C-alpha cells in the first residue's frame, strides 16, 4: 500500500509514503494566464445576476420593476436553494430611512428585520427551525446635481462590538435584535460607564465596521455600491449561509446588512441636504420545520 | 530487533514538520461536510479582491472614515499632484492595511502585477480628465505632470466613465521583492494628476470625492510564510 | 519557469504549530500547608492572538487537529536538594465527564477518557484529533444567542451571552505531575502547540485591525487608532 | 544500522493508542469459545432496549418502587398536564438513569430518534383517552392541552389498547446534541394529557397506574467516548 | 504478508499493517433503515415462542393448556438445546404464593427450586455434572375489576446482596439456596448487626433488584409482564446459559427468577385484597453426567 | 452522509487503558531496622471502580489483555543526598508458584515465570496476555459456591464464600527495586493500566447504580438513594 | 511497534554525513535557475587554469608585483641556473599560492602531470636559446646545465617563439604524493638555463623579463579533503 509521488521541486524525482494508522486524522498533511485582469476565484469577488447565467423582478404578488441589474450581485456566486437531498416568502418593504450630510451608516440583521412581516414572521415563530435565503433591494434616488456613494455590505455572521469596557460579549438579546427598525453606526466609541445599571448594547464604530476590522476591507464581503452619479439602486441575492443546513431563526441571525456612506451626500449648494433610502427585502427558497405552539419573545 | 541507527534531528520538535501521529479519539464518526457557499482555497484568492485605499492618512483624518476620500475640485488647471504613493504593497502606510497588504505581511516575498482602480463619486453634471501614472524606480519621484507623463500612464475621462482601472505591470530587477521597505527591492511611484480640469455647471457642487482601490492580478504570488507585525499580545508572555 | 501559489494554499498557510496556551503545574513537599498544583485548561484557540487572527480570516472552518506538548521544568527554591525524573499525565475531560478536584482523585483513573502519560526529557508529546464538531463546520463567528428570552418566563432565566453557543464546546485539558510529593519542590510548564491539518475554510473576512478584547469581537477604548500619519502627496 | 530519526510522540503513552506488544505467555493454548446465548456486539444494541422511566422523582417517593408509577384517576376532565418531561436523554433526572441514559453518559454526543411507550396498568373495566405530545424547542414549554395539541402528538385510547407507543423523531439544528443540559442543544418537551377522561363503572377502582418506558430507535448513535459521573470512588486516590 | 486496508474516514485512501509477533494476543485491536421502530438486535430484546418460528404445551405426562402465547418469551432469542457435538425433565408445579396489596416481590433460583422434584432432583444429586434449560410458566388470574402488574424477570447469574455491613460475600449456602420455598424481596435495607452470631443471609432491596442496580432497568434481562387487565399468565423459555458447557448443579445456580409488582394489586374497593401466583416449571433438553454415590447436602 | 455506530462497538467502548491498581515499592538505606519494601498485588479488575462498572454491563466476557506500566519515583527525606537510576522487576507469579517473601530471595531468579525488567525513565513498560481463562469465558458474576456443604462432614469444612470460584484465579504481580539499598531512600510507585483487546461479551446487565462495596454485589447502608428529587409535572 | 535495536553510531553527529532532514520552509516555491555564463563543475577544472608563478620571492621583492618577473640579460654564456625550483606543488613557496597550489591545499593527496609555460616579455629584436629542465628525484639537485641536460628537457628558442610550454609528466614511486614537504614523496627539480645566450642589437634593451606559469594537466587528481593553512582566524575562538 506504499504511495509513491512526485516531490515538490524547483524548475530546472519523488518520495514515498505509507499510512501507519487507521484514522485519517492521524495522517500527515497532504500538500494538494493570457489576461492578468481575470479573477482566479470570481465567486469570492461578488458576481452579477448576469455573471453566472440567471426588467420585472417578481415573488408571489410582490414585484420590483428594474432596468438597473449590472448593479446586482449574487453572494459567493451562489444562488439560493432548497434544503435538499410559499407566499409568506415575498417582498417586504421596511421603514424608510433618511440619508443626510451627517449620517454615519445603518445596519440590520436577517431574519430579525423581517420578524414581523406578515405570514413570514408567523411561520418563523411557530417553528423550531427555519431556513431562508434573501433578495435585498436597496433603493435610493437623487438628482444629476446630487452626489454621494453608498457602500452596501452583506456580512455573514455579522457579530458586532458592545458598549462596555468592563465586561465583554454582553449585549442583550433585545438590543442585539432591533427588528425592522434598524440599528445605526457611530463615528466614535463611547464606553457605557454606568456600572450598576448597564445599557447592555452595541457600540458600532463606522471605520471599524462595528467589529474591529477596517471598513476599507469590508469589500471582501458580498457587496454592492450605489454611486448617485451612475445608479439609484442595488440588488443583493443572498444564499443561506451557515455551519448547519438549518437552524433556529429566533436564536440566530445569519446575515447582516450594513449600509455606509463611502462618499458623503452632497447637493448643489444646500448646507444640509437629505435623501431617502428604502429597503425592500424578500426571503427566498425558504423552508420551516418543527411546528408547535408559538414563540413569544421578550423583545420589550 | 531490526538494527537501527539514530540520525541528527532525532527527538526534535520542528513546528513546521509534517508527520503522522496517533489519534486520541479512535473510530470517531465525523460529521459530514455540507456545501457551504463561499469556500476559499488559496490566500491569494483573497489578495485578488479589490479593497479600498486609506489615501489620506493625514493627522486629523487618519483612523476615521475620511482617510478613504481623495478630494477634488473645479479649480483651475495645475500640473501638481492630486496624490503621490509608493509601490510598497506591504510596507507603505496607505497600502499596508488593505486586504492585499495584510496578506502580504504573513509572507516575506512578493511578485506580480498590481491593479489600481479609481472611482469618481462626484455628480453627473461634473466633467473632467485625469492622468494616472506609474513610474518604475531609479529616478526622482514625480512631482509634476510633465514628468509623470513620461512613464506608464492612463488618461481617465471622468465624464464618460465613472471609474477607471490601471494595471501596474510586474517590472523588477529581482525575481521577487521583499515585504518591507528596502531600497534594493523598491517598486516605484504611483501618482495622479489633472489632465484638463474638473468642470461643473452652476447649481452644482464644486468639490467632490474619489475613492481608490487596490488588488492583486492573477499573475501574483508570495513566498516564505512568516508572522506579522500587524497584531500583537505585548502583555502576552510566551 | 512559472511561479507557484503553493505556499499560500490554505494548508500551507496554517501548516505550523502555534502556541495556544501555557499550563502550569507543580509537585511540592508533602509537608506543605498549600495544595499540590494541577492544571485545568479550557480548550480554545482564543487565549493567544496569532493563530486566532489567522483563523479569523474566515467565518467557518473544518479541520483535523494536531496537538504537540512541550514540557519544561525548574527549581523554585535555593534548597540545593533534588528530584527524580517527572512523569506527567495529560487528561482530556470531555464536556460531561467528571472534572478533577485534586491531583490525587479518582477521575485520573481515566478509564474512558484519553490520557497522555509523558516522560520528562523525552521528545515532545503529540496526538491527533479528528474534526469533532457537532455542526457541519467549526464556527469562528456566531451572530446569535444560546437561548431565547421568553416574555412569559422571568428575565434572568431567558438570559445569555452574545455570540456564544455551548457553555462548554470542547471540554478541558487536565494536567498533573503523577509523581508523589518531593522534599524539594519543582514547578513545571506545559506548552500546547496547535496545528490544523486537512483544513477547509469558508466565507472570508477582513483581518482583525485593532487589539483583541476578550473571546468576542469587542474592542477597548484607546486601542481604536491603528493607522499611522502619512500625508496625501508624499511618497 | 538502518538510519532512523525520532519524531515527536516518541516514548509517550497514550491510553487510547492501538499498538502491538510482546506476549508474556508464549505459545499458550487458549480455551475455545462456546456458543453462549445473548452476545452483544454494540452498546447501541442495549440502548435500544426499552427500560422503565422513574417519572415521579418526588421527594417522598424517589429511590423507592413508587418513582416508577404515574397515577391517574376517574376525575373530571382537565387540560392540565399528567406529566411534564424534558428531552434531555442523558441529563434529565428522569431519563438519565435509564439504560439509554446510562449508556449516553459514557459518551459526549448523541443523535437519533427516541421511542416512548406507555403501559396502562389499570383495570379492564376502565376506559379513557389520553393525549401524548412532543414539542420541539424554542417556545414556552406546554402547560396546557391546548398548546401541547399544537405539536407532534398521538391520541391514545386506553380502553381499546393497553399500551401505546410514540416515536419522538430526530429534529435538531445541530448534527448532534450534547449529553449534558445545554440550551444550545436543547431537545424540547414531552408531555401527557387527558383527552377525554378516565371512566370507570361502580365496584371498580377509581385510581390506577401507568408505567412508561424509553429506548433508542435504530437510527440512533453516539460519539466521543468519555468517563461517566454516574459512579465514583471519592476515597479512591489515583 | 503486509495487510492493506481502508482507513476509517469521514463522508465527503488507506493504511498498512504488518504483524510482528507469533501470538495473536500480541496483535493490535482490529476495529471491525426505512422503519426506525425496528430492533437492531431483536434477540437481545425478548422475542416470542412465535417471533423466531417455533394451545397445548406438553412435556412427558405433564401438560399446560394455553391460549396465552403472545405472552411468551424465548430468552436471548435462543431455544434450549442438547450439549452437542428424559421424563425426569417435566413440569413441576411449586408451592403457590400469595400476592397482596403489600407484597414487595419474590425470587427463586434454578436449579435450586427444583432440587426436590421427583426424579429430576435425584438425577441432580447422583451426578457430578448436569445441564438443563427451562420453561417457566407463571400463573396469576384475577377479575375484570381487579388491577395490577407483575414484572417477571429471568436473570442469568443472579447474584444477590447480603445482610451484612461489616463483612462481604458472606451469605451461607443454606440461606442462598431456599429451594422451592422461595425467598422474598424487601422495601428497605436492614443490616444484620448481630456481630457475634451472624444471620449470614441476603437482604434484597426491591428497587435495586437485590443487586445494586435499578429495577427500572431490569428489562434488559429476558422478561415478561403480567398485566392483570390483558393477561393472566406468562411463559419464559430459558436456554442453558453459562461460561461452561456443563457444570455442578449443586454448587452453582444458573438462572434466577424474579417477580416484582410493577404496579400494585388493587381490587374494586377492598382495603386489602389478595390473589394467588402459581409457578409451574419444567427442565428442558436436559442432561447429566458423572454418576456416583448420592450428594447429601447440609441444607438444614 | 449516514451516521456510523463504530465508536460504540464493544471494542471501541473498551479501547482504552484503565488504572486497575497502584503498587508501592521502595529502596531504603541498608542500615535501616525496617525491611526493604517490595509489592505483592493480587490481579483483579475490582480494586478500582471505572473499568469494573464498564465490564459489569455484561455477565460473561472473553478477551486478550494488554497491561501497561507507569512507574514514578521520588525522594522521601530532606536528606539532600542522591540515587542512581533504578531498575524494576515486575514478576508474574501464577497460582501455584512460590510467592516471594523478600526483595532478596530465590523466587526472583524467575526461571519459568514471566518477568519484566523495567528501566526508570524509559517509555512505560508493556505486554500482552492471551485469554487465560480455565472456562470458555471470564465470568463477571457467579451465582454460586466454591464448595458444597455436606451434611456428613463438619459445618466448618463445608463452608465457603458466596459468589467466589477459585481462592486464586489469576495469581499475582510481585514487584521490586532490583538495585541494592541506597544511603538515601527512594520510594516508587507502579501504576497498572489495563486494556481489553480482541473482546467479546455476552448476557447484558444494568449498570451499577449504587456504590460498590467489596468484590461482590453487596451494598452499604446509607449509599442506597442515588436518585435526585424532581417533581412529576416539572420540565 | 516494529521491534528495533540501536547500533553504535546512534545519535552522533558526523560533519561529513549525508542524510535527509525535515524542511523548515515547506512548499516553498524556488526561484528558477538562469543560464549564467561560467559554471564550474569540478575544483580540478580550476587547477587546470594556468596561473602566474611568484618566482623571485627574494627578501626585497616578495609581496610586490616584482616577485613575478624573472630577469634575464644579454650577458655572456654561462652554465649557471636562471632559476631553480622544487616540484612540491602545494608546499613550495613559489608554487603553493598559485591557483593550483591553493586548491591542492584543501586536499591531502595529489597525482598527475603538471604543465609549465614560460613567456618571454623582452623585445622583438632580442634573440636567444634557453634550456628548460626537469629532473626526477634521488640525486643531487642540478646546479649546472651539464647535469640538467641529462634529465627531461626542452630547448626553447626565444627569437622564434615568444612562449614555451613544458609538461612535467607524472613520474612517482607512490600512487599519490602528499600535499606537504616530505622526502618520502618528493617530486624532483625544475630548472632553467641559457642554452646559447640572449643576444640583442644596439639601441635595444639588454635586460628583459620572463614570466612563468603553472597548471594541472587533465590526467590530474586529488584526494582526502582537508582544511587549509592558507587562511585563518587566530582571534577566532570555536
Ligand atoms: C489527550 C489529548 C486529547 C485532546 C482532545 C481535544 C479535543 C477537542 C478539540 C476541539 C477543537 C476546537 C477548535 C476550535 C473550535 C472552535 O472553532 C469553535 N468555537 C467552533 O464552533
Ligand atoms: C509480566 C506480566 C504478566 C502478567 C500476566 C497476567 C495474567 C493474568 C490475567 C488475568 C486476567 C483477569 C481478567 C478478569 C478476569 C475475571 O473476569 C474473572 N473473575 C472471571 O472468571
Ligand atoms: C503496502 O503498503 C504494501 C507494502 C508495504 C511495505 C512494507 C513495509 C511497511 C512497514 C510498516 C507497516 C506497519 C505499520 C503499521
Ligand atoms: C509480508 O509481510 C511480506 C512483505 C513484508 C515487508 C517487509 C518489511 C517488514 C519488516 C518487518 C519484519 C520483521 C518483524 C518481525
Amino acid at each position: 500500500g506504499a504511495q509513491v509521488s512526485s516531490q515538490k521541486v524547483g524548475a530546472h524525482i519523488n518520495y514515498t509514503t505509507i499510512n501507519y494508522y487507521r484514522d485519517s486524522a492521524s495522517n500527515a498533511a497532504s500538500k494538494q494566464i493570457k489576461d492578468v485582469l481575470i479573477k482566479t476565484a470570481p465567486m469570492l469577488n461578488s458576481p452579477n445576476i448576469e455573471a453566472c447565467g440567471y426588467l420585472q423582478l417578481t415573488l408571489g404578488n410582490s414585484t420590483i420593476t428594474t432596468q438597473e441589474a449590472a448593479n446586482s450581485v449574487v453572494a459567493y456566486g451562489r444562488w439560493p436553494e432548497y434544503l435538499r437531498d410559499v407566499a409568506a416568502c415575498r417582498f417586504y418593504t421596511l421603514d424608510t430611512v433618511s440619508w443626510t450630510k451627517e449620517s454615519r451608516g445603518w445596519w440590520w440583521k436577517l431574519p430579525d428585520a423581517l420578524r414581523d412581516m406578515g405570514l413570514f414572521g408567523q411561520n418563523m415563530y411557530y417553528h423550531y427551525l427555519g431556513r431562508s435565503g434573501y433578495t435585498v433591494h436597496v433603493q435610493c434616488n437623487a438628482s444629476k446635481f446630487h452626489q454621494g456613494a453608498l457602500g452596501v455590505f452583506a456580512v455573514p455572521e455579522m457579530c458586532l462590538a458592545g458598549d462596555s469596557n468592563t465586561t465583554t460579549m454582553h449585549t442583550s438579546y433585545q438590543n442585539a435584535n432591533p427588528g425592522e427598525k434598524g440599528g445605526t453606526f457611530t463615528g466614535t466609541f463611547t464606553p457605557d460607564n454606568n456600572q450598576t445599571s448597564p445599557a447592555r448594547r452595541f457600540c458600532p464604530v463606522d471605520y471599524l465596521l462595528g467589529n474591529g476590522t477596517l471598513l476599507g476591507n469590508a469589500f471582501v464581503f458580498p457587496h454592492q455600491i450605489i454611486n448617485l452619479r451612475t445608479n439609484n439602486c442595488a440588488t443583493l441575492v443572498l444564499p443561506y449561509v451557515n455551519s448547519l443546513s438549518i437552524d433556529s431563526m429566533v436564536k440566530h441571525n445569519n446575515w447582516g446588512i450594513a449600509i455606509l456612506p463611502l462618499a458623503p451626500l452632497n447637493f448643489a449648494s444646500e448646507s444640509s441636504p437629505e435623501i431617502p433610502i428604502t429597503l425592500t427585502i424578500a426571503p427566498m427558497c425558504c423552508e420551516f420545520n418543527g411546528l408547535r405552539n408559538i414563540t413569544l419573545p421578550r423583545l420589550q | 530487533g531490526l538494527p537501527v541507527m539514530n540520525t541528527p534531528g532525532s527527538n526534535q520538535y520542528l513546528t513546521a514538520d509534517n508527520f503522522q501521529s496517533p489519534c486520541a479519539l479512535p473510530e470517531f464518526d465525523v460529521t459530514p461536510p455540507i456545501d457551504i457557499p463561499g469556500e476559499v482555497k488559496n490566500m491569494m484568492e483573497l489578495a485578488e479582491i479589490d479593497t479600498m485605499i486609506p489615501f489620506d492618512l493625514s493627522a486629523t483624518k487618519k483612523n476615521t472614515m475620511e482617510m478613504y476620500r481623495v478630494r477634488l475640485s473645479d479649480k483651475p488647471h495645475t500640473d501638481d499632484p492630486i496624490l503621490c504613493l509608493s509601490l510598497s504593497p506591504a510596507s507603505d502606510p496607505r497600502l499596508s492595511h488593505t486586504m492585499l497588504g495584510e496578506i502580504l505581511n504573513y509572507y516575506t516575498h512578493w511578485a506580480g502585477s498590481l491593479k489600481f482602480t479609481f472611482l469618481f463619486c462626484g455628480s453627473m453634471m461634473a466633467t473632467g480628465k485625469l492622468l494616472v501614472s506609474y513610474a518604475p524606480p531609479g529616478a526622482d519621484p514625480p512631482k509634476k505632470r510633465k514628468e509623470a507623463m513620461l512613464g506608464t500612464h492612463v488618461i481617465w475621462d471622468i465624464g464618460l466613465q465613472s471609474s477607471c482601472t490601471m494595471v501596474v505591470p510586474w517590472i523588477s530587477n529581482t525575481t521577487y521583492r521583499q515585504t518591507i521597505d528596502d531600497s534594493f527591492t523598491e517598486g516605484g511611484y504611483i501618482s495622479v494628476f489633472y489632465q484638463t480640469r474638473i468642470v461643473v455647471p452652476l447649481s452644482t457642487p464644486r468639490e467632490m470625492d474619489i475613492l481608490g482601490f487596490v488588488s492583486a492580478c492573477n499573475d501574483f504570488s508570495v513566498r516564505l510564510l512568516r508572522d506579522t507585525t500587524h497584531i500583537e499580545q505585548k502583555a502576552l508572555a510566551q | 519557469q512559472h511561479r507557484s501559489r503553493s505556499e499560500s494554499s490554505i494548508e500551507s498557510f496554517f501548516a505550523r504549530g502555534a502556541c495556544v496556551t501555557i499550563m502550569t503545574v507543580d509537585n511540592p513537599a508533602s509537608t506543605t500547608n498549600k495544595d499540590k498544583l494541577f492544571a485545568v485548561w479550557k480548550i480554545t484557540y482564543k487565549d493567544t492572538v496569532q493563530l486566532r487572527r489567522k483563523l479569523e480570516f474566515f467565518t467557518y472552518s473544518r479541520f483535523d487537529m494536531e496537538l504537540t506538548f512541550v514540557v519544561t521544568a525548574n527549581f523554585t527554591e535555593t534548597n540545593n536538594g533534588h528530584a527524580l525524573n517527572q512523569v506527567y499525565q495529560i487528561m482530556y475531560v470531555p464536556p460531561g465527564a467528571p472534572v478533577p478536584e485534586k491531583w490525587d482523585d479518582y477521575t485520573w483513573q481515566t478509564s474512558s477518557n484519553p490520557s497522555i502519560f509523558y516522560t520528562y526529557g523525552t521528545a515532545p508529546a503529540r496526538i491527533s484529533v479528528p474534526y469533532v464538531g457537532i455542526s457541519n463546520a467549526y464556527s469562528h463567528f456566531y451572530d446569535g444567542f444560546s437561548k431565547v428570552p421568553l416574555k412569559d418566563q422571568s428575565a434572568a432565566l431567558g438570559d445569555s451571552l452574545y455570540g456564544a453557543a455551548s457553555l462548554n464546546d470542547f471540554g478541558i485539558l487536565a494536567v498533573r505531575v503523577v509523581n508523589d510529593h518531593n522534599p524539594t519542590k519543582v514547578t513545571s510548564k506545559i506548552r500546547v502547540y496547535l496545528k490544523p491539518k486537512h483544513i477547509r475554510v469558508w466565507c472570508p473576512r477582513p483581518p482583525r485591525a485593532v487589539a483583541y478584547y476578550g473571546p468576542g469581537v469587542d474592542y477597548k477604548d484607546g486601542t481604536l487608532t491603528p493607522l499611522s500619519t502619512k500625508d496625501l502627496t508624499t511618497y
